[PDB]
């Protein structure tokens, strides 16, 4: 959800497998459908 | 790491494309138009013989039957070498 | 010269005849020794085959007709009494190596 | 020469293999690039040439 | 006109759109182009066994109709 | 000292492939490897193994191996391509193990373990299978003296 | 006569295609069912869908509702026919119900198949005896007042089987020593049917064994000139190698 | 990439109890959840 | 006769295996890897002036997982070479030095980036 | 009937969807349903995802909330058939319990090894009887009524299985001595198909010895203007070089 998805634009909880609705979040868990790429440069952070 | 991606992989993918159009542009016009729709070639999403029988209007007998000698005059061994080493 | 060979019960090179005292690349170096004439364009086919006790020489090749060992004296194995050795040795006219 | 320098056969195939693919699709020695990749991987005197 | 004897002669036998006879004993003797039987002299179709008179006239009349001759005719 | 093999050895090499049961399913040891010709698969034996004896190659298979699933994500260029010539129905991927680049030898010898026999095996395991392909080095350019 | 067995259906698609009921016929009804009932039938049991049957029978332009029609003729055939016999499977149709010898291309490829044996066994005269009753069940042409390519692809597949079934047992007669009416019959055959030079070649073994001569050089003369002038190809070295074994007076042969 | 139509997107504001307002897209047939996080600070 | 041999000593790379962590071309005889340019290799192509060989192969033959591809493609077709873009290590460095608390942000002449 | 033994449940694929419990039939219900038992007896038993036999029934637009129906799907197999023979591993469905002889595509692969094995051996009847075996494996068009792009391309890779199938005992036909059922054959398999090259070269090999040369070169015009009309290439080269050796007839090959 954080990061990005592990695949290629696929999401967590196994929907949106297709490649044609890129660039949308997902209902059931939030991630991002995009290239399994963006995980090279999405940071998050801890709160203290 | 395998998802890495392999330029021979993807130069490979290209040309298919390209000569997948090719092969295309080889066959008859309506030919080409009837099979860019049954694997829905041009877009995203496949259509069923049924969904194309409005826009063009013809039977379901007549659409499947030229469907079937476009895979066959696609099967034949002229137009295979170009194809069979792509896989 | 030889130039190709086969020995039944021997799928390779590198493995041993049960039976000889030495193994199969060794007999491929004996058998580079063994001088020979032929005649015939078309490769020749000789014989070999002992058995028993003894000592197999180049003189217990079976040649065909215009083909001939000219060093008959050439030891090429040992054979203990368990000993098997049959052997097609293909004879090839050239030049060079 | 001064000049030059002499590689191996396969140190010269597999540094220039993408040049070897395009100049054999060029002289249409193979129909397309997958042949022609399987051509170099197989290596036919074709491709030395 | 080298481009239009070029495509004359590159041309094969099936284009030549005549009977099955003749075009039989031309393929039987292994002729498979139109320059192949230009080459060919009068005495090299007048030896083909089952080859008579009325397919020489019928193939006389089709060259005549694409315009060209025989050799040394 | 090449024609007379005055400074030649014998250098065996030794590389090994072994079938896993993984989350997805074994893979096995077989020999219909998929989308190959058949002479590429000439040299080999009943269960996937090449004959002792079958002189290998660069790229070369020497025990069929294939990966039991691999993600499917077809386009539709691949879809009507599958159409056209028809695949295989199990989806199995060529992950066989083949002679690397630059080598050549002998298959001199072949060693097969089983899970399902008493031979010892580490977990996860099914089949594990060595090759031993041997070559005749023979002195040329570059090698030390 | 022997085989009718009470309440075995019987089917003909040898000659015009009919439906038999204990030695009744059945009111087949229009020619176009009756194309699509042999459709069924000529497979000896074996299914099929209705849209491979539909493109086999109907060419490349059926109209607009040929679901219905196809639908409809079934239907027909389910009320003159038995209810068990014409079954669904999968959105199509098949026919059941066939008992052993109740077809009569089954029955024929049964009796060839008796007679292939016991002509490997030396029985010559039950072979003979059980494709002349395999070549009874003939009703002359196949498949009559049927429409569609299907029908005239089966009619000359059915044809050349005829012919090659009454090449076979010429022969064999030949063998046999029954010129006499082999001869009559080669004689119609070619007449009949100038295209397969097979029956010629077994003319040719007649007339040798017959014992005139100059007549079958006559028609060696015949055969000639017409492969010259409407095929012009050089004879097969099968054919002469026969011809000059006829000119050497063989006694192997005689 | 190349003559592919994206879904249609539209435009769903959320709001947070510490009044951080951020913009981010729904498809169109993605039916619209009234419960989410907030990109600032993680509020409901 | 040594064992240092030229049957294997032999080892060469077009396009092979890549590492995880940073997108260079992985190392190995065994695992057809390239060799390494090491940095008095960067120094003797300062010191030639040669800008473009050693930018290209800093960039264009690894660590540039848009550049590779692209000029494989464009070698493959027969067209130039692209333009080289910015290698995956330095996006690395940045992603680093951007997790320990600072403030590391490229800006171009305009403004940002 | 000789390997009907107690408690054998039957698969078959080459035809349709059927179930055999020891002679008596088993409802294999909706054609996805059919489309789904299948694609679980083509992978010879595998754990196969749910995601991916989902793919398989219906390929790049299934409905959203159909693993449910799916799960139903399997509910339906699980109660037609054994509660046993149907067993579930992380969401992947697996069909067990699958013996010797209890799939007819297991069977096929069996019995063209064998004819492949006794080829290599060099004899003929019992590879004559294997492959006669085989050809009755098939009823109809493989796989009837189902849908799905996946069910396609297994569809086809059958078909063309079969092609090359009829293509060796052909070939072996001819090779061994047989040629009316084998001109037979092929004349109807090119009545079937036009458009394959291999079959049509059948044909001129079958033809060129059982004494027929006119119609298999018409039929060779035929097929040169059909293809120049469609794909307006040339055929193969090993064709020409057939219809060359037979024009000068050599009996080398008698
Ligand atoms: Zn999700």
């Amino acid at each position: 959800k954080i990061f990005g998805p592990t695949r290629d634009w696929e999401c967590y909880c196994g929907k949106y497998k297709r490649v044609r609705f890129k660039g949308i979040i997902c209902e059931r868990c939030g991630v991002e459908v995009t290239r399994a790429k963006v995980r090279r440069e999405r940071m998050g952070h801890i709160e203290l | 790491d395998s998802e890495a991606v392999v330029p021979a992989d993807a130069v490979s993918f290209t040309l298919l494309q390209e000569q997948l159009h090719s092969v295309l542009d080889t066959l008859s016009e309506r030919e080409a138009g009837v099979v860019s729709m049954r694997f829905g070639l041009t877009d995203g999403q496949p259509k069923t013989l049924d969904e194309i029988g409005k826009v063009y209007g013809v039977t379901r007998e007549r659409i499947r039957q030229i469907e079937s000698k476009t895979m066959s005059k696609l099967r034949h061994p002229s137009r295979s070498q170009v194809l069979r080493d792509y896989l | 010269a030889v130039t190709s060979i086969r020995i039944d019960g021997v799928l390779h090179e590198f493995t041993t005849v049960p039976g000889v005292k030495e193994d199969v690349t060794d007999l491929i170096l004996n058998i580079k020794q063994l001088v020979v004439s032929s005649e015939h364009d078309e490769p020749v086919v000789m014989y070999l085959r002992k058995q028993g006790p003894g000592l197999v020489t180049a003189a217990d090749i079976a040649p065909p007709a215009g083909v001939e060992v000219h060093n008959p004296d050439l030891v090429l194995a040992t054979l203990n009494g368990k000993g098997k050795l049959e052997m097609e040795l293909t004879v090839e006219r050239g030049r060079g190596y | 020469k001064l000049h030059q320098c002499g590689l191996p056969k396969a140190m010269a195939l597999e540094l220039f293999k993408p040049f070897v693919m395009k100049r054999l699709v060029d002289l249409n020695h193979a129909q397309n690039i997958k042949s022609a990749k399987r051509m170099v991987e197989r290596g036919r005197t074709v491709v030395y040439d | 006109t080298d481009a239009a004897l070029a495509a004359d002669l590159a041309l094969p036998i099936e284009e030549l759109e005549l009977t099955v006879r003749s075009y039989n004993c031309l393929k039987r003797e292994g002729i498979h182009s139109v320059g192949e039987l230009v080459a060919r002299s009068e005495a090299d179709l007048l030896d083909i066994r089952n080859f008579g008179a009325k397919s020489i006239d019928e193939v006389k009349a089709k060259l005549a109709g694409m315009g060209l001759a025989l050799k040394d005719s | 000292l090449v024609q007379d093999d005055v400074l030649s050895s014998i250098h065996i090499e030794e590389h090994e492939v072994d079938a896993r049961d993984t989350k997805l399913g074994p893979e096995e040891i077989t020999r219909d490897i998929p989308n190959v010709s058949e002479e590429v698969l000439a040299d080999l034996d009943e269960r996937g193994i090449i004959r002792i004896g079958a002189e290998v190659v660069a790229g070369d298979i020497l025990v069929g191996k294939v990966t039991p699933k691999g993600e499917t994500e077809l386009t539709p260029e691949e879809r009507l391509l599958r159409a056209i010539f028809g695949e295989k129905a199990r989806e199995v991927r060529d992950t066989s193990l083949k002679v690397p680049h630059g080598e050549i030898g002998k298959v001199i010898g072949v060693r097969v373990f089983d899970r399902e026999e008493g031979d010892e095996l580490p977990p996860g395991v099914n089949q594990l299978v060595r090759v031993y392909v041997a070559q005749k080095r023979k002195i040329t350019d570059g090698d030390k003296l | 006569a022997e085989e009718e067995e009470s309440g075995a259906l019987r089917f003909g698609v040898l000659g015009p295609v009919r439906a038999w009921r204990d030695g009744e016929t059945l009111a087949t009804g229009s020619p176009q069912q009756r194309a699509l009932l042999a459709a069924l039938l000529l497979r000896e049991g074996r299914t099929a869908t209705a849209g491979e049957l539909i493109d086999a029978l109907w060419g490349e332009e059926p109209p607009s509702q040929a679901l219905a029609a196809v639908r409809t003729y079934a239907s027909r055939l389910r009320k003159v026919l038995d209810p068990g016999v014409l079954v669904s499977e999968s959105g199509g149709y098949a026919v059941r119900g066939l008992a052993e010898g109740a077809l009569d291309l089954a029955r024929a490829q049964d009796l060839a198949s008796a007679a292939e044996k016991a002509r490997s066994a030396g029985d010559l005269c039950h072979a003979r005896d059980l494709l002349r009753r395999a070549l009874d069940l003939w009703d002359g042409e196949v498949l009559a007042g049927v429409p569609g390519p299907y029908a005239q692809t089966q009619r000359v597949r059915l044809g050349e089987w005829r012919l090659q079934l009454l090449e076979t047992r010429l022969d064999m007669d030949l063998d046999q020593g029954c010129h006499a009416e082999a001869v009559s019959e080669l004689t119609a055959l070619t007449a009949a049917h100038p295209l397969r030079e097979r029956l010629r070649e077994l003319l040719m073994l007649a007339l040798y064994r017959s014992g005139r001569q100059a007549e079958a050089l006559a028609v060696y003369a015949d055969t000639r000139r017409l492969l010259a002038d409407e095929l012009g190809v050089d004879p097969r070295p099968g054919l002469q190698e026969l011809q000059q074994r006829i000119l050497q007076a063989d006694p192997a042969l005689a | 990439d190349r003559g592919i139509d994206l879904a249609p997107r539209q435009a769903v504001e959320y709001a947070c109890e510490k009044g951080h307002r951020f913009e981010m897209p729904f498809s169109v047939e993605a039916e619209i959840p009234p419960e989410w996080e907030c990109k600032v600070c993680g509020a409901q | 006769k040594l064992h240092h041999l030229v049957d294997d000593k032999l080892h060469a790379r077009s396009t092979g295996p890549y590492s995880m962590i940073t997108q260079q071309p992985l190392g190995g005889k065994a695992q057809f890897g390239g060799q390494r340019f090491g940095e008095m290799e960067v120094w003797a192509l300062e010191a030639y002036g040669a800008a473009y060989a050693l930018q290209e192969l800093l960039t264009i033959k690894s660590d540039d997982v848009t550049g590779r591809v692209k000029v494989y493609e464009a070698i493959v077709k027969g067209e130039n070479i692209p333009e080289p873009g910015i290698p995956e290590s330095f996006k690395v460095l940045i992603k680093e030095m951007q997790s320990l608390c600072l403030n590391v942000e490229v800006l171009s002449s305009d403004g940002m980036s």
